[PDB]
RNA sequence: CCAAAAGAAGUCUUUCUUUUGGUAACCAGGAU
């Protein structure tokens, strides 16, 4: 932000700001495709956070 | 490898080189302080040309003196150069604009030869610019280089031209001299031999042979050979040697009435008195040569002689009649041949100690001009060698060459390469030099002398290709100024150690090989058969005893900016040359990050360019902090290394300096000590390592473009910081008195509340355009005589008051912290230009984030423009979660013919996720040659595969398919290179894998952020109303004739009628435009242009009657 | 973290006597915290070394 | 067309009146 956006003397310092605590994301899928036509998936979801 | 900190980089070179990379910086500080004459000058020429070691300014100083009159009865003599020391350190200079130079003193000696009463003095002469230790000049504080020129040297050319009304050989000759007049010997299409002195229409060769004193018997006894010669002397007309005088008299002086001693007298000044006419050491070398006249006595003297001529001209004639090797009385045999001008054994160096030295020599010409005029209007006994002497012609040379020359220019400081590549630059355009205009296809080629000595890739792009050029890595400028390349000599078959140093005309007379040749580890080649370059270039196959020399290495015919491009010959010219033209405008970053992939010129690029700090001595740390570092030396003595923080360069980038040591480790000699603008480690660092997919990605990389990652913006990655400098000086002027104050006319206070108490902004502010960075008044002038107010003023009192605000406001398009305020001032008596009172200085700082269409590239010339940056979530990702930093277009690269890139991006996740080659039982044969300890690596290796000598297809596909699991047991990219990716938007994976690994992209000084500009109405011209142009002022785009052709093959009238009327020059309708628009009416009709009755008005004062009917 | 204010400094471009690092780098490492805060309003946390 | 000063009205900050004040040519370097 800006020094002149808010009111703020000469030795301010704006910094810029990450506010996501999640580090890494990522899945995969285990599908069962039968002959006989009864499927489903199965999702494996894994989150990692800082 | 041979630096005692640097950083551990394995190589996959295959072969050895015996010889070091020289110097790189040894063209500009050896062949300066020859000019100077320093010791160190002296002992190397010593250790080579003992015979006559004599520097510049002693031969410059040795052909002026003596100065003698008419009568002869009084001389003046020069001698004995002599420097003091530097005025001010280099710092000093650099921070207060002033000139870094020391004091000249020579030993003038006055003698009456008619009194013997000898006068000496000691004769100020000027300060003289000095080269520092980097290779570089300050001039007014500014940092400047002065570059090498090519020019062609001075010597006897022979060459032949056919004829189209006759279909004949038609030979010519051209004696050109250095600063004297051309003499040139033709055969023209009736057999019969010429002459051109000086620039004359042709004359029989006997006329000028009879007037050098010989009778038509000596000639045709000599000259008795060629039907040529007999043709020419029976119908010359001319008998008598007196008549050939006055008939080359009557040629050569317009209107004079011919006599003897005049005609007699004047033919040997044009040619044999050596002050209208020299050919240096050099082109006296080269006539000798050409026709080997002396080849044993020295070369002293620098005139013609008959000899010479005459040889010349049996010389042409032979060489008409068709013969194949001519021996001269008294002199051995030589080929007889045409000679080629663009052969680098005809093409000659002046260095930037040449230029001084010729600089000099005119400043001293004019001063001696002077000195004789003045001599003869002084009465005698009165003169003393102080009297004679006028110096400011001479410091006006200088000054005249080192601020206006198009070979001394700003040096060029985007990043550390980038000046490195300025010293070593060869142009062959300056004052003496050919023409960008005027120069044709057949200079701009790349003649095959070039090897080893001018780099055949690095060269500009545009007009200038071609004429500027760059000297390799191994090559030096030999005493004459030819340039010259080390050579390993073989004996009777065996690759020996003997490294000699071969000219371009030397290397003809031999054969020689290749670097990469298959050597038996005994000096030895494996076959008989190898490719060798024979006389004219010519590639072919000799058995393996033929061959006399080798070359010390590949890489060997590349310069320093093309020998750190990885997997060089994966790619093809025409991107090699962009690749290494585009390196030297990457911009530094806030954070540097060396390559994985190198090829091992980084570190000997980084120690020579002379950025980063490094130990002179070797000692202990005592001190370090972010401005200093203090080391304790071994013996008693301590040394601080003061460091540039946020430094402004020529070019507006960031300078800093940080160290790379800790309190108490210990350094030694040529240690690097702390990093620079682009290094990291001392390893030069122009870019970061991103991974990299090579798929097409929904047209967002459609024709160059690119697509970036978030996090590159978020997590500063392509960050980097940009300084503005801001100058204005209070001057008296006649009126007198301009004063730097906060009291302004016609300000407010809330446009004065930033300023300190005394004008300037304060440090930490701040501020957009148009805001004032120092406060100035200066009279408002009109001195006027108004009778109450000029009687008020007398007597009563009434103070002036008369001010206009030329106050110093920030431009357009600018902003940015203030960081620094440097004031000058008259009060402490600080060295200012004169009618200077006060300077101060504002320095203005911004930091930059990359943006759409900021300009990126890699190092094989993949430029680009970014076309978009996505958010971190909808990007292809790995099977483990990672995203993708960069996406590059798959139709760029196999039609571009830069496969090097591929083969980075492989070796780059190699180098990333870290191999280990299972030597279980036995090492894999694709492994057998590979140096050991490249048999693992741990992830994050740097590698560096050398220019020609690097890592082979064979070895990437071994190493891609043994290489580690990241933290599961997981090989994300398979033996092909190739992963599997999820789509970030939609989700699922896409259907084939693509190729990903690590690529080496840099951020080039093109940002949008300075291209962006826009203007409804602003300033205007003077003579004519026409918008202005420019960014800083505000300025409109120009609509050019090939645009009017546009909008006339359209048909759009009315659209070309306002744009040329109510936009550029109609004054009355672009303000009744304005107010129509506003309150909403019809725009009006245009009316007539300014610039027209412009013209009018300057034809009528061309007294020409211009008159308008109706 | 939203700004910092060190006391000796104005901007973001200098030096700190002593620290072998400039705030240039000082506040490159502050953005690699995390930190965790419960109130809406903004909070100051103080750090002091010698 | 803008800035400053003074006077008047209202709003708590705009309008009206008066005065003062108000660019080029060279050389060089780049890009497509």
């Amino acid at each position: 932000v800006q020094n002149r956006a808010s009111g703020a003397e000469i030795g301010r310092i704006p910094v810029d700001s990450i506010y996501s605590p999640v580090l890494k994301v990522t899945y995969k899928v285990d599908a069962t495709r039968v002959e006989q036509r009864t499927d489903f998936d199965k999702l494996i979801l894994d989150v990692e956070t800082k | 490898n041979s630096v005692p900190g640097a950083p551990n980089r394995v190589s996959f070179a295959k072969l050895r080189e015996p010889l070091e990379v020289p110097g790189l910086l040894d063209v500009q500080t050896d062949s300066f302080e020859w000019l100077i004459g320093s010791p160190r000058w002296r002992e190397s020429a010593a250790e080579r040309g003992d015979v006559n070691p004599v520097g510049g300014l002693e031969e410059v100083l040795y052909e002026l003196s003596p100065i003698e009159d008419f009568s002869g009865s009084m001389s003046l003599s020069f001698s004995d150069p002599r420097f003091d020391d530097v005025k001010a350190p280099v710092d000093e200079c650099k921070d207060k604009d002033m000139t870094y130079a020391a004091p000249l003193f020579v030993t003038a000696e006055f003698i009456n030869n008619n009194t013997g009463e000898i006068k000496s003095q000691t004769v100020f002469m000027g300060d003289f610019p000095m080269m520092t230790e980097k290779g570089t000049f300050i001039i007014n504080g500014t940092e400047r280089v002065v570059v090498s020129q090519l020019v062609r040297s001075p010597g006897v050319y022979f060459d032949e031209t056919i004829d189209k009304s006759t279909d004949k050989t038609l030979h010519s000759v051209k004696v050109i001299p250095s600063r004297g007049a051309w003499l040139e010997f033709d055969v023209d299409k009736r057999d019969t031999v010429g002459v051109r002195i000086d620039r004359k229409r042709r004359q029989p060769v006997t006329v000028l042979l009879k007037a050098l004193g010989w009778t038509s018997e000596q000639i045709v006894e000599r000259f008795g050979f060629s039907e040529i010669m007999r043709s020419t002397l029976e119908k010359d007309n001319t008998v008598g040697t007196d008549e050939a005088l006055l008939d080359i008299y009557r040629k050569l002086r317009p209107g004079e009435p011919p006599t003897k001693e005049s005609a007699q007298t004047l033919l040997e000044n044009l040619f044999f008195k050596e002050k209208r006419y020299d050919l240096a050491r050099v082109g006296r070398y080269k006539v000798n040569k050409k026709l080997g006249l002396h080849v044993g006595e020295p070369i002293t003297s620098s005139t013609l002689t008959e000899e010479d001529v005459v040889a010349t001209i049996e010389y042409l004639v032979r060489l008409h009649e068709g013969q194949t090797t001519m021996t001269v009385p008294g002199g051995v045999e030589v080929p007889v041949e045409t000679d080629d001008i663009d052969h680098f054994g005809n093409r000659r160096l002046r260095t930037v100690g040449e230029l001084i030295q010729n600089q000099i020599r005119v400043g001293m010409s004019r001063m001696e001009r002077v000195v004789r005029e003045r001599m003869t209007t002084q009465d005698v006994e009165a003169i003393t060698p102080q009297t004679l002497i006028n110096i400011r012609p001479v410091v006006a040379a200088i000054k005249e060459f080192f601020g206006t020359s198009q070979l001394s220019q700003f040096m060029d400081q985007n990043n550390p390469l980038s000046g490195l590549t300025h010293k070593r630059r060869l142009s062959a355009l300056g004052p003496g030099g050919l023409s960008r205009e005027r120069a044709g296809l057949e200079v701009r080629d790349v003649h095959p002398s070039h090897y080893g000595r001018m780099c055949p890739i690095e060269t500009p792009e545009g007009p200038n290709i071609g004429l500027i050029g760059s000297l390799s890595v191994y090559a030096r400028v030999n005493p004459f100024g030819f340039i010259e390349t080390p050579y390993r000599k073989v004996v009777d078959g065996v690759v020996s150690d003997e490294i000699v140093y071969l000219t371009a005309d030397e290397e003809d007379r031999h054969v020689v090989a290749q670097a990469n040749s298959p050597i038996d580890a005994d000096g030895r080649f494996v076959e008989p058969r190898v490719l060798v370059r024979r006389k004219a270039g010519e590639v072919e196959y000799v058995p393996s005893s033929e061959v006399d020399y080798m070359d010390v290495s590949p890489r060997q015919m590349v310069s320093v900016a093309t020998a750190m491009i990885p997997f060089l010959e994966h790619d093809d010219a025409n991107r090699a040359l962009m690749g290494a033209n585009m390196q030297r405008q990457a911009v530094p970053l806030v954070r540097s990050e060396a390559p994985l992939v190198g090829t091992g010129m980084e570190l000997r690029a980084a120690i020579d360019a002379g950025d980063v700090v490094v130990a002179e001595e070797s000692g202990v740390i005592e001190e370090v902090s972010a401005d200093y570092i203090t080391v304790m030396h071994d013996n008693g003595t301590r040394r601080t290394y003061r460091m540039r923080k946020f430094a402004r360069s020529n070019h507006g980038t960031c300078a800093n300096q940080c160290p790379i040591v800790d309190a108490g480790d210990r350094v030694e000699a040529g240690q690097v000590i702390a990093d620079g603008p682009c290094t990291d480690d001392g390893e030069m660092a122009l870019g970061k390592n991103l991974l990299v997919a090579i798929m097409p990605w929904e047209g967002h990389n459609y024709e160059d473009a690119i697509i970036l990652s978030n996090r590159l913006v978020e997590e500063d990655v392509l960050t980097s910081i940009h300084i503005e400098e801001h100058e204005i000086d209070a001057r008296d002027t006649k009126l007198g008195a301009e004063e730097i104050t906060r009291d302004i006319p016609n300000i407010s206070d809330e446009v004065l509340a930033d300023l300190d108490e005394r004008g300037i902004v304060r440090i930490g502010a701040e501020v957009r355009d148009g805001d004032i960075l120092v406060g100035k008044v200066t009279p408002k002038g009109e001195t006027e005589l108004t009778p109450e107010e000029r009687l008020l003023r007398a007597i009563f009192g009434e103070k002036a008051r008369e001010v206009r605000d030329t106050s110093l406001k920030v431009p357009h398009g600018e902003s940015g912290k203030v960081i620094g305020i440097r004031v000058f001032s008259r009060e402490d008596e600080d060295e200012l230009p004169a009618g200077v009172n006060e300077l101060v200085r504002v320095y203005v700082a911004q930091k930059r984030k990359i943006s759409d269409g900021d300009k990126l590239a890699g190092r094989h010339g993949n430029k680009g423009v970014i076309g978009k940056i996505l958010p971190v979530e909808d990007m292809p990702f790995l099977a483990d979660g990672t995203p993708v930093d960069i996406i590059l277009n798959t139709h760029g690269v196999p039609r571009r013919m830069n496969i090097g890139q591929i083969l980075e991006t492989h070796l780059g996740w190699c180098a990333h996720s870290g191999w280990k080659v299972d030597a279980a039982k036995g090492v894999p044969d694709w492994a057998a040659r590979l140096p050991d300890e490249l048999l693992e690596a741990q992830p994050n290796a740097i590698v560096s595969t050398p220019v020609f000598d690097g890592a082979q297809e064979a070895e990437l596909q071994g190493l891609l398919s043994c290489t580690l699991p990241n933290r599961d047991g997981d090989v994300l990219v398979d033996a092909d290179g190739k992963a599997m990716l999820f789509d970030g938007r939609s989700g699922e994976p896409f259907p084939y894998p693509v190729t990903v690994g690590y690529m080496y992209i840099m951020k080039l000084h093109h940002l949008v952020d300075d291209k962006i500009h826009a203007r409804s109405t602003g300033p205007y011209s003077m003579i004519t109303q026409q918008p202005l142009g420019g960014k800083a002022q505000f300025g409109g785009q120009r609509f050019g004739e090939m645009e009017c052709w546009a909008m006339q093959a359209y048909g759009a009238a009315y659209t070309l009628q306002e744009l040329l009327t109510i936009k550029s020059d109609d004054t009355v309708g672009r303000v009744k435009v304005y107010e129509a628009i506003v309150k909403g009416e019809n725009i009006p009709e245009p009316g007539i242009p300014e610039s027209f009755k412009v013209l009018l008005k300057e034809l009528q004062s061309l007294c020409l009657n211009v008159e308008v009917l109706s | 973290v939203t700004s910092i204010r060190i006391d000796g400094v104005l901007h973001e471009f200098t030096t700190v006597p002593g620290v072998k690092e400039d705030v240039t780098e000082i506040i490159l490492n502050l953005k690699s915290l995390v930190v965790s805060s419960e109130e809406d309003e903004p909070v100051t946390m103080y750090l002091r070394k010698q």
